RNA sequence: AACCGGAUUAGAUACCCGGGUAGUCCACGCCCUAAACGAUGCGCGCUAGGUCUCUGGGUCUCCUGGGGGCCGAAGCUAACGCGU
RNA sequence: CGGUAAUACGGAGGGCGCGAGCGUUACCCGGAUUCACUGGGCGUAAAGGGCGUGUAGGCGGCCUGGGGCGUCCCAUGUGAAAGACCACGGCUCAACCGUGGGGGAGCGUGGGAUACGCUCAGGCUAGACGGUGGGAGAGGGUGGUGGAAUUCCCGGAGUAGCGGUGAAA
């Protein structure tokens, strides 16, 4: 049926970015929109925007890459190196402010859903809340 | 005088022998053939001839490589209509990467120049006056434009890049930029500077490859005529 | 199959030859195993292409489905390979 | 390791390591991400059930609203002493000892958040199912029927072998 929408998305982005595509549709939800803002705000993507495709709501996603590169294999470095579900339908992961992960001594995100709303780790830490630990990007 | 001379007989090439990486530089598949977008040839051309002009005016060295049917001869002309090195018959294994070694061929070819002009112009146990004088045929036939190259080149300019990808391979291996005329045969992403065109039409190969050799001297004055290149253009 | 003979062989409870019961076939009822093999559980979403082919549909060079093959981007794999 | 040149056995000299000890055996955690929550795997290495149907169970699309069980936050209670930890003392040092400090999950209680998961109410149509029209097929069950071949029986004609093997019987 489509068991995890959030993961599907996290993956559509993993997959597209690895053949250096410019854009990617994902079928649209509010919670999906949210994660994308944090993604955009921390400059892992250029951004997103709604659309309609065959009568139906998608969110186009504008990926972003490094500069073309030197020697044999000139493929760019990649702005999103690592994106990964953590809470999952078959095993939900919840953490309190005291146990929030510090992805990659600082250089990394951990998107994280709380009662104050969807938030990065430092956001959440400073707001002092924890929650369902959605995923991590670096 | 470009623009119209491009769509002369030099625009679109092959069909379904294609690389999808080349999808951006195509106008359309009409008639079952691929017809390549000219506007984007021009765009790519400036960016390419800029690289060329600058390398030249800083007094560089572009190594030319065309070993295919229709390039073969127009290359040894425009190479020397520019005093630049070329490879023409056979790209050898490590011209760039075993360079120091492939170079002791040139080293020892013109050690024979020093016995075609010698007190040995008519003597030496006379079955060496072929063995040697016929060894200088291999050396002749191949190291014609490679003999002038004395330190690794500054660019390389390829005619068909998929045809000649064992060169390109080594270029990148040494960070030597790669300028190529490319078409739908080919994979852009490892051409450093791209002339998206027809790899095949002799009209095309000529139109382009020569006009690049305007620049190479017109970055130093004394530009010549329409130049010796219409081999049997018909 | 078994078995009864003819051979061959150092022997030949075998391979080769001549016969031959159960069985192989049909009805009904049991057994429930296999290199029961794609040695690859089922479902869904995503990620270049080329080529051959079965069956649909369209505006029928070809396009759009559903199946069957090979080659192979990215990636994967100890490797061999797998690769819409 | 040892079969006449043994740094591997036994003694010598010498050397290395610990030292009032040094070795040995047993048992525990370790290294062992070798039961893999952190942290593993299954085409050919150990490993996909012979196939379906579907019971319980696990899991569950887009939008809105109510509840606040999951989840998060703040207070507060509990969390004995000893131990562990950081200090500062006392036996000439230390071992030992003492004084003081600092923490903590888990659980009760009061208050709060509602993004996610749950639940309740209502909505959508991209999942699933149905309608209509059309298609290919050695998919299954029942009855029936057709021709080529072998074997047997009757008839004609007809004669000395046939069959079988590597060769034969
Ligand atoms: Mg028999
Ligand atoms: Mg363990
Ligand atoms: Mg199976
Ligand atoms: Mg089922
Ligand atoms: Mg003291």
């Amino acid at each position: 049926m489509l068991t995890d929408p959030i993961a599907d998305m996290l993956t559509r982005i993993r997959n597209a970015t690895r053949v250096y595509k410019e854009s990617t549709d994902v079928p649209a939800s509010r919670f999906k929109e949210e994660i994308l803002r944090i993604l955009a705000r921390e400059g892992f993507i250029k951004g997103y925007e709604r659309v309609d495709v065959d009568g139906k709501p998608y969110l186009r996603v504008y990926l972003k890459y490094g500069p073309r590169r030197q020697g044999p294999d000139p493929r760019p470095e990649q702005v999103i190196h690592h994106i990964r579900r953590i809470s999952k339908p078959g095993r939900r992961v919840y953490v309190g402010v005291k146990e929030i992960p510090r992805v990659r001594r600082g250089l990394g995100i951990a998107i994280l859903s709380t009662s104050k709303g969807v938030l990065t780790d430092r956001e959440a830490r400073k707001l002092g809340v924890g929650g369902e630990l959605i995923c991590e990007v670096w | 005088v470009k623009e119209l001379l491009e769509a002369g007989v030099h625009f679109g090439h092959e069909r379904k022998r294609w690389n999808p990486k080349f999808a951006r530089y195509i106008y359309a598949e009409r008639n079952g053939i691929h017809i390549i977008d000219l506007q984007k040839t021009m765009e790519e051309l400036e960016r390419t001839f800029r690289f060329i002009e600058d390398l030249a005016m800083r007094g560089g060295t572009i190594l030319f490589v065309g070993t295919k049917k229709q390039a073969q001869d127009i290359v040894r002309m425009e190479a020397e209509r520019a005093g630049m090195p070329y490879v023409n018959q056979r790209w050898l294994g490590g011209m760039l990467t075993n360079f120091k070694t492939i170079s002791q061929r040139v080293h020892r070819l013109e050690e024979l120049e020093a016995l075609f002009a010698s007190p040995e112009i008519e003597e030496r146990p006379k079955k060496e006056q072929v063995r040697l004088k016929h060894e200088l045929e291999r050396l002749q036939k191949y190291l014609s434009g490679f003999r002038l190259l004395k330190r690794l080149p500054d660019a390389i300019f390829v005619v068909d890049p998929t045809k000649e990808a064992i060169a390109v391979r080594e270029a990148r291996k040494l960070f030597i930029p790669v300028i190529a005329l490319a078409d739908t045969d080919s994979d852009p992403d490892l051409v450093d500077y791209i002339i998206p065109g027809n790899d095949d039409a002799i009209r095309s190969i000529q139109l382009i490859l020569s006009r690049a050799v305007d620049l190479i001297i017109q970055a130093r004055g004394g530009v010549v005529e329409p130049s010796p290149s219409y081999a049997l253009v018909q």
